[PDB]
């Protein structure tokens, strides 16, 4: 697979600046993966130290956002839940 | 124990409360005569598996106690003229459960702490905050009057 980043300007309604850049190429196969090497398979890859692996999970996973207003309190149970009940690193 | 503790802390029986928590934890925590340590060191024991229901658990109480005891330690140390021991407990008050009326108090109070140390500007902010998150804004306007005498800002004092 060849890998192509396209860029258009939004300020300009002429679209004067359609640059592109072929930013490289990714070869892959079953023999690459037969030996892992690119997979992420879970918990053994708990200690996350090649940042590629974190960003893979930030693209591939289903992102859902939330506003939380507790209006007759303030809101610190989050840190406990996060660090305690869920045991976040 | 949380309950026993709620009573005795309504009753100012903190020597015995400490004592109970010391036998509760290791009695190795026997030198550690601060409460605010023991209350934290106390672990409510289980996730409280499928039992008869309750209305409230050790955690949800433990959490009322830390905030309550800390709040009381704070006003004690302020009036008794240690507006440096105070600020530790009055920020332990805003942190862990602090219902907003509990906060407006924490904030008027730190307005005094800093007025007493001679920090009129640090005080003023905590007082403006107490205003907004205020449903209860007599005591801040009072702390402002006492601040505007202390600077002598007389028109401001009378207005507050």
């Amino acid at each position: 697979c060849t890998v192509l980043l396209q860029i258009m300007e939004r300020e300009s309604g002429n679209c004067p600046k359609d640059r592109y850049v072929v930013c490289g190429r990714v070869f892959l196969s079953l023999e690459d993966l037969s030996t892992g090497k690119y997979l992420l398979t879970f918990p053994k890859k708990k200690p996350i130290e090649h940042m590629e692996d974190l960003f893979a999970l930030l693209a591939a996973f289903h992102k859902s956002c939330f506003q939380i207003t507790s209006p007759g309190y303030a809101l610190n149970s989050m840190k406990v839940w996060l660090l305690e009940h869920m045991k976040c690193e | 124990v949380g309950l026993q503790a709620a009573l005795w802390l309504s009753a100012d029986r903190l020597g015995d409360l400490a004592l109970l928590l010391e036998t509760l934890n290791g009695s190795q925590s026997g030198a550690s005569k601060d409460l605010l340590l023991l209350l934290k060191t106390w672990s409510p024991p289980a996730e409280e598996l499928d039992a008869p229901l309750t209305l409230q658990d050790a955690q949800g109480l433990k959490d009322v106690l830390l905030t309550a005891f800390a709040y009381r330690q704070g006003l004690q140390e302020l009036i008794t003229g240690n507006p440096d021991k105070a600020l530790s407990s009055l920020h332990e008050a805003a942190s862990g459960l602090c219902p907003r009326p509990v906060l407006v108090q924490v904030y008027t109070a730190l307005g005094s702490c800093h007025r007493k140390m001679g920090n009129p500007q640090r005080a003023l902010l905590y007082l403006v905050a107490a205003l907004k998150e205020g449903s209860a804004w007599g005591p801040p306007l009072l702390e402002a009057s006492r601040l505007y005498q202390q600077l002598g800002d007389t028109t401001a004092e009378l207005e507050s």
